[PDB]
C-alpha cells in the first residue's frame, strides 16, 4: 500500500529482523523470465564455444611437443595434452546444451563451470570482462532453480514442472547486471574518458552518420561517443529498475548495446547483455505473452496456467496456521545472496592488496569492468641476454616462444616470460643467462617511456604477489598537457615526414641505429637537458631547449639525459628509398599514358613492353621497379573489386566461413575422441582424416 | 645468430621501424595503432586464418609429428 513498498517491492517491516529478512528474500515469484534467460544463456554459450573459446584452433595452441612459454595464475597448474583438452571442451559443450535444453540441470551447470573456469585460469592473456562475467553467471546460475518452467527436466518429473521459485534467485542476477552498469559507469569518471582521448577516433563510423548532421566530428567524439556512454551506464543501472522509466531505459540499451556489437568484435557479450536486459520486467511477461496467442500457437508454446506450490520457498499460511518457520536452504540462499553481492561490489576495488600485479593501471585485466578505458600502443621491444660462462652479449627475437602480447604491460607474466627463457635457451648453447628487458609504450597518446628498467636482472629480480613491485617505471602525469602541443605538431607535416615523441628518464640512455633508407633524420629537442653521441668519430654534443640537429643515415647514435628532470625529445625523419620509388612509379605511369593516350609516337624501350603486354612470356625477366608497379596495379584493382560487391555475396561468405569453423570444430574433436577412446591409428589414416577435417565446405 | 630466436645488433637496435599492427591493418582501416585490449585476439584481414599461432617457432616439426604428414 505504502509508495516505498509499491516502487521497491518490500515494506521497512521486511527488514527489522532476520526470519523476515529470510521470508522475504524466499517469498514465491514466478519461473518465466528465469527459464527464458537461462535458454538464452545456454544458446549463446553453445554458439559461443566454438568461436571465441579457441576450439577451432585448439589443435594450434596446445600441440605437443610445442616448447611455449604459457602464463598460468598458479605456476602449478599445466595443459593436459591435446585429446584430454579436446575431451574437456566437449564436456562444456554437452554442459552447455545441458543448460540449454533444462536436462539434468545441476549436473550439467557443474560440467560447464568447472571446465570453464579451468580453461579460464590457465592463460591470463586471454582475460577480458565478458569471459569473466559468462563465469560469474554460470556460477550463480548453478544453484538457481531456473528449469521450473519451459524445461525437459520439468517433463521428466512432475514436481519440477511450472512450480514457483524464490525471489532471490532474480535478485542476484539483477544485482549483478546493476553493478556490472555502476562500476563501469564509475570507471570511466576519469581524466582520460571525460576529456576525449580514449576512443577519440570510433566518431569516423558511418553509425555516427546522422549525428554529423547537427554536430561537428569534434564535438560529435566527446557529447555522443564519451559522455553519452557515461550517462547510459548509470542511468541503465537506475532506470530500468522502475516501472515509470523502463521503456526509455529498454529502448537506450537496445540502441547501446546493438552499435556496440556493430562497432566493436567483442562477440557474443552484446546479446547477452540484450538477453538480460528483460530481466528487470515483470517476472511473468513470457506467460502473458503466450496467453496473447492463438490456440494453435497455444498447443506447442509452453503452459499458461497458474504455476503450482513448491517446497524451495517460504508461504505465508492465511488459514490460520502457524507460518511456516525457514528451513536451512532458505538461510543458505539469503546469506549467499548478500555475501556475493558484498563480494562482487569489494572485487573491483581490492587493488590496494594484490599490489603485485599492479601497473600504469590498476590490477591484471578482466575484473575491473573498465572497459575501453585506456589505449595503449608500443614502439620498440628489445631483449638483451648475457651468457653466463663466456660473457658474449646477444639480442633476442622479442616476441620468441609466446602466443600473445600482453607481456609488455605487466610485470608478472614478464616474470613468467623471463623464468621460461631462463628454462629454454639452455638448448640453444646459452649457459645460465643474465635477461634484460627494454620496453617502450605509450597510454592514451603521451610521451613513449621506458615501462621497466632496462637494467635489472628479472631472472634474479624480486616478485611477490602482495608487495609493490621495485623495477617498474612510474608514469609521468606531469607531461599530460603537452599532449594538446603534440598535436599540432602532428598537423605541421607533409605526406611523407613521420614524427616519435620520446620522453626519458635522467642517468639512462637510449642507443639507436638510424638504417640507411632513413635519409634526412633529425633530432630536436622539447624540454630538459641531453647530450647527443656519435661513435662513429666518438663526439658527443649538448643539446638546449628548441635546437636541432641532422643525425647520420646508417650509423649508431646515443642520447643521453642529463638533467635533474625527465626530458623530452623528437625524431622527425623521412623514408627517403620510398620517396625515390614513388617518383620512379609516378614517371613510368605518367610514360604509360602518354603512350595510350597516343602521345610519345616513338618505339617503347624494350622494359617498357612487359607493361603493355602486363605478362612475362618469352622475354627477359623485369626489372624490380617493373614488378613493383605491376603488383602494385594488381593490388590497387583487388582492392577496387573487393569494393565493388553486393551485400548478398558479403553475407554469403560470411556463413560459409562460419559453417567451415563449426564443421573442422567437430570433425577434430571426433577425431580426437577415437584416439582417446580406441587408440591412435598409424599416420597415413591421421594424415587422412586431418587433411579432410581442413576442406573448405563450398 | 643461431636459429630464429636470435637477432643480430643492427636489427634489435632499430627503434625507428614501420610496425605492424596487431589490430587492422597499417596499411588502411581506422584505429589500427591505438589498442584496445579487450576486443576478441585476431590479426590483420587476410585469407580465412583466424590467427598468428602457426608462426610459432617449431610448428611444423611438431604438427608433423602428431598428426603426421599433412
Ligand atoms: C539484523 C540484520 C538486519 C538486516 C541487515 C541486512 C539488510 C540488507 C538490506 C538490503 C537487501 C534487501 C534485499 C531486498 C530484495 C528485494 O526487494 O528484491 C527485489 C528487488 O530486486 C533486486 O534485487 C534489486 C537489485 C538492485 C538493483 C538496483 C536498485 C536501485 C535502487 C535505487 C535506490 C532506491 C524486489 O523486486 P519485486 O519483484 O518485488 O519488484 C519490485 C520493484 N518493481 C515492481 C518496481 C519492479
Ligand atoms: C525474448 C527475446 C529477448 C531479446 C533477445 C535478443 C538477443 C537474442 C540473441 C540470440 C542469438 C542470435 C544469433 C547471434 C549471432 C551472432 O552473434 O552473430 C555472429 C556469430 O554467430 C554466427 O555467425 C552464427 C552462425 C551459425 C552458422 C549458421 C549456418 C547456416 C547455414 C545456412 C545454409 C547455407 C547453405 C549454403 C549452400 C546452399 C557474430 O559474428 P562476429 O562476432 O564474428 O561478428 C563479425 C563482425 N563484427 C566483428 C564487426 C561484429
Ligand atoms: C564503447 C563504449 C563503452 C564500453 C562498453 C561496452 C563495449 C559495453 O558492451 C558495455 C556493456 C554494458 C555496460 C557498459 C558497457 C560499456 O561501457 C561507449 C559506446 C557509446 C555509444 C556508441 C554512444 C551511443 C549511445 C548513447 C548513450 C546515446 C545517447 C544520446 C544522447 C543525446 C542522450
Ligand atoms: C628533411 O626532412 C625535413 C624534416 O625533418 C623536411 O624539412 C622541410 O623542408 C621544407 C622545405 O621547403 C620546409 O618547408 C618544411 O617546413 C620543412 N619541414 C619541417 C621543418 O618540419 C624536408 O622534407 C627534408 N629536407 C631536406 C633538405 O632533405
Ligand atoms: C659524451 O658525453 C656523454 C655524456 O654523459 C658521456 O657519457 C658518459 O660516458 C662515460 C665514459 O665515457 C661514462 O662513465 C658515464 O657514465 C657516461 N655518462 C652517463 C650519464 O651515462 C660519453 O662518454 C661522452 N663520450 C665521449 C666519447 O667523450
Ligand atoms: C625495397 C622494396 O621495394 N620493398 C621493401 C621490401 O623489399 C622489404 O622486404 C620490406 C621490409 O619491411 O619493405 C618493403
Ligand atoms: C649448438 O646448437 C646447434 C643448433 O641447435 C646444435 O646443432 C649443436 O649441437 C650445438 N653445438 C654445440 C657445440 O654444443
Ligand atoms: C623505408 O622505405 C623502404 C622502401 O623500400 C621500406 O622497405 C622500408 O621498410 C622503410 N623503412 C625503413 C626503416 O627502412
Amino acid at each position: 500500500d505504502s509508495r516505498i513498498g509499491k516502487l521497491l517491492g518490500f515494506e521497512w517491516t521486511d527488514l527489522s529482523s532476520w526470519r523476515r529478512l529470510v521470508t522475504l528474500l524466499n517469498r514465491p515469484t514466478d519461473p518465466a523470465s528465469l527459464a527464458v534467460f537461462r535458454f538464452l544463456f545456454g544458446f549463446l554459450m553453445v554458439l559461443d564455444i566454438p568461436q571465441e573459446r579457441g576450439l577451432s584452433s585448439l589443435d594450434r595452441k596446445y600441440l605437443d611437443g610445442l616448447d611455449v612459454c604459457r602464463f598460468p595464475l598458479l605456476d602449478a597448474l599445466r595443459p593436459l595434452p591435446l585429446d584430454w583438452m579436446y575431451l574437456v571442451y566437449t564436456i562444456m559443450f554437452l554442459g552447455a546444451l545441458g543448460m540449454m535444453l533444462g536436462l539434468c540441470y545441476r549436473i550439467s551447470c557443474v560440467l560447464f563451470l568447472l571446465p570453464y573456469w579451468y580453461v579460464f585460469l590457465l592463460d591470463k592473456t586471454s582475460w577480458n570482462n565478458h569471459s569473466y562475467l559468462y563465469g560469474l553467471l554460470a556460477f550463480q546460475l548453478t544453484f538457481m532453480d531456473a528449469n521450473h518452467y519451459w524445461s525437459v527436466d520439468g517433463l521428466l518429473n512432475a514436481h519440477r514442472r511450472n512450480a514457483h521459485v524464490p525471489l532471490w534467485n532474480y535478485a542476484v542476477l539483477r544485482g549483478q547486471i546493476f553493478i556490472v552498469y555502476f562500476i563501469a559507469g564509475v570507471k570511466k569518471l576519469d581524466a582520460d574518458w571525460v576529456e576525449g582521448y580514449s576512443m577519440e577516433y570510433l566518431s569516423r563510423h558511418w553509425l555516427f552518420s546522422p549525428f554529423k548532421l547537427l554536430l561537428s566530428e569534434e564535438l560529435t567524439s566527446l557529447l555522443v561517443v564519451h559522455w553519452g556512454g557515461l550517462l547510459l551506464d548509470l542511468s541503465a543501472g537506475f532506470l530500468l529498475f522502475f516501472d515509470v522509466s523502463r521503456s526509455i531505459g529498454l529502448f537506450f540499451v537496445s540502441y547501446f548495446h546493438c552499435m556496440n556489437s556493430q562497432l566493436f568484435s567483442i562477440g557474443m557479450f552484446s546479446y547477452v547483455m540484450l538477453a538480460s536486459s528483460p530481466l528487470f520486467c515483470s517476472p511473468e511477461w513470457p506467460r502473458k505473452l503466450v496467453s496473447y496467442c492463438p490456440r494453435r500457437l497455444q498447443q506447442l508454446l509452453p503452459l499458461k496456467a497458474a504455476p503450482q506450490p513448491s517446497v524451495s520457498c517460504v508461504y505465508k499460511r492465511s488459514r490460520g496456521k502457524s507460518g511456516q518457520k525457514p528451513g536451512l536452504r532458505h538461510q543458505l540462499g539469503a546469506a549467499f545472496t548478500l555475501l556475493y553481492l558484498l563480494e562482487q561490489l569489494f572485487l573491483p576495488y581490492s587493488h590496494f592488496l594484490t599490489q603485485g600485479y599492479n601497473n600504469w593501471t590498476n590490477g591484471l585485466y578482466g575484473y575491473s569492468w573498465d572497459m575501453m578505458v585506456h589505449s595503449r600502443s608500443h614502439q620498440h621491444v628489445k631483449i638483451t641476454y648475457r651468457d653466463g660462462r663466456t660473457g658474449e652479449l646477444g639480442y633476442l627475437n622479442p616476441g620468441v616462444f609466446t602466443q600473445s602480447r600482453r607481456w609488455k604491460d605487466h610485470a608478472d607474466m614478464l616474470k613468467q616470460y623471463a623464468t621460461c627463457l631462463s628454462r629454454l635457451l639452455p638448448k640453444y648453447n646459452v649457459t645460465e643467462p643474465q635477461i634484460y628487458f627494454d620496453i617502450w609504450v605509450s597510454i592514451n597518446d603521451r610521451f613513449q617511456q621506458r615501462i621497466f628498467d632496462p637494467r635489472v636482472d628479472i631472472v634474479q629480480a624480486a616478485w611477490s604477489p602482495f608487495q609493490r613491485t621495485s623495477w617498474v617505471q612510474p608514469l609521468l602525469m606531469d607531461l599530460s598537457p603537452w599532449r594538446a602541443k603534440l598535436q599540432e605538431i602532428k598537423s605541421s607535416l607533409d605526406n611523407h615526414t613521420e614524427v616519435v615523441f620520446i620522453a626519458d628518464f635522467p642517468g639512462l640512455h637510449l642507443e639507436n641505429f638510424v638504417s640507411e633508407d632513413l635519409g634526412n633524420t633529425s633530432i630536436q629537442l622539447l624540454q630538459g637537458e641531453v647530450t647527443v653521441e656519435l661513435v662513429a668519430e666518438q663526439k658527443n654534443q649538448t643539446l638546449r631547449e628548441g635546437e636541432k640537429m641532422q643525425l647520420p643515415a646508417g650509423e649508431y647514435h646515443k642520447v643521453y639525459t642529463t638533467s635533474p628532470s625527465p626530458s623530452c625529445y623528437m625524431y622527425v625523419y623521412v623514408n627517403t628509398t620510398e620517396l625515390a620509388l614513388e617518383q620512379d612509379l609516378a614517371y613510368l605511369q605518367e610514360l604509360k599514358e602518354k603512350v595510350e593516350n597516343g602521345s610519345e609516337t616513338g618505339p617503347l624501350p624494350p622494359e617498357l613492353q612487359p607493361l603493355l603486354e602486363g605478362e612475362v612470356k618469352g622475354g627477359p625477366e623485369p626489372t624490380p621497379l617493373v614488378q613493383t608497379f605491376l603488383r602494385r596495379q594488381q593490388r590497387l584493382q583487388e582492392i577496387e573489386r573487393r569494393r565493388n560487391t553486393p551485400f548478398h555475396e558479403r553475407f554469403f561468405r560470411f556463413l560459409l566461413r562460419k559453417l567451415y569453423v563449426f564443421r573442422r570444430s567437430f570433425l577434430m574433436t571426433c577425431i580426437s575422441l577415437r584416439n582417446l577412446i580406441l587408440g591412435r591409428p598409424s599416420l597415413e589414416q591421421l594424415a587422412q582424416e586431418v587433411t579432410y577435417a581442413n576442406l573448405r565446405p563450398f | 645468430s643461431k636459429g630464429a630466436a636470435f637477432v643480430s645488433k643492427q636489427e634489435a637496435s632499430e627503434v625507428l621501424k614501420r610496425p605492424r599492427r596487431y589490430l587492422y591493418q597499417w596499411l588502411g582501416a581506422p584505429v589500427p595503432y591505438p589498442d584496445p585490449l579487450e576486443p576478441r585476439r585476431e590479426v590483420c584481414e587476410l585469407n580465412p586464418d583466424c590467427d598468428e599461432l602457426a608462426d610459432h617457432i617449431g610448428f611444423q616439426e611438431a604438427y608433423r609429428r602428431f598428426y603426421g604428414p599433412v
